[PDB]
């Protein structure tokens, strides 16, 4: 399943194309031009998760030091999907 | 402040984008700040005050920034009146902003809501980038003036967007 999401680089202020690939055991980004992964998070890792209109924002625990959050479309499908698949893992 | 172009505003854009460009880093630097419990409990000011101070600047900056875009693309001498309108609004969101960040830990959109904010200002200060350029000369700013069409939208997707978690706020942070 892939989603349209937005993300903005530290120093400018615009909104540029993205693709992300989610997944049952990992979540990760994957770039428009060169089609290659940057960089993943692990699914068990994330602790919040904010479901806004316009943003998200993606809260991890001991992986990010920094902060992730892009503008999707259907930021209520994707809290969702993510909730379920923990219900899965811990029957 | 200088003027590069041929019209007064060019200054005052100059300038306040020199402001607004401080507030941009704290914010910038206040969202990691926040999280890691480095950052004070607001300034000066209550929880459901916070929601009262920012939401009655942002009605009054989108009831600006209007006709501030028709200013930017030709309106020189009013342009600077926008300008100091506009930007005097955003220092009490970023102050009141950095308030709820530290002292809201009720619901994860304490940190939704500083984003809100972080990228709303960026609007502003892309915004006052193209009003620099076109401001009162359409000659000077042929692109621009598509430019300053892509800053206005941006800054309206960040101001409904603040809203929507303001109004929530009321028992979503109170």
């Amino acid at each position: 399943s892939f989603f349209l999401v937005k993300e903005k680089m530290k120093g400018k202020n615009k909104l540029v194309p993205r693709l992300l690939g989610i997944t049952k055991e990992s979540v990760m980004r994957v770039d428009e031009k060169t089609k290659e992964v940057i960089q993943e998070w692990s699914l068990t890792n994330i602790k919040r998760w904010a479901a806004s209109p316009k943003s998200f924002t993606l809260d991890f625990g001991d992986y990010q030091d920094g902060y992730y959050s892009v503008q999707t479309t259907e930021g209520e499908q994707i809290a969702q999907l993510i909730a379920g698949y923990i219900d899965i893992i811990l029957k | 402040g200088i003027d590069p172009f041929t019209a007064p505003g060019q200054l005052e854009c100059e300038t306040a984008i020199a402001a607004l460009n401080s507030c941009l880093r704290d914010l910038d630097q206040a969202s990691l700040a926040a999280v890691s419990q480095q950052l004070a409990p607001r300034e000066g000011i209550s929880q459901e005050a916070l929601h009262t101070q920012m939401l009655t600047a942002v009605q009054e900056i989108s009831h600006l920034i209007e006709p501030l875009a028709s200013a930017a693309r030709a309106e020189a001498s009013q342009l600077g009146h926008k300008v100091s309108q506009m930007a005097q609004y955003f220092e009490p969101l970023t102050l009141a902003a950095v308030g709820a960040a530290s002292k809201t830990l009720s619901h994860p959109q304490q940190m939704a809501l500083l984003d809100q904010t972080k990228t709303l200002a960026e609007s502003a200060l892309q915004l006052l980038y193209t009003a620099k350029e076109a401001g009162g000369n359409p000659k000077q700013a042929a692109h621009t003036q598509e430019a300053l069409e892509e800053a206005v939208q941006m800054m309206t997707e960040a101001v409904e967007d603040l809203t929507t978690t303001l109004n929530e706020a009321a028992s979503a942070a109170g």
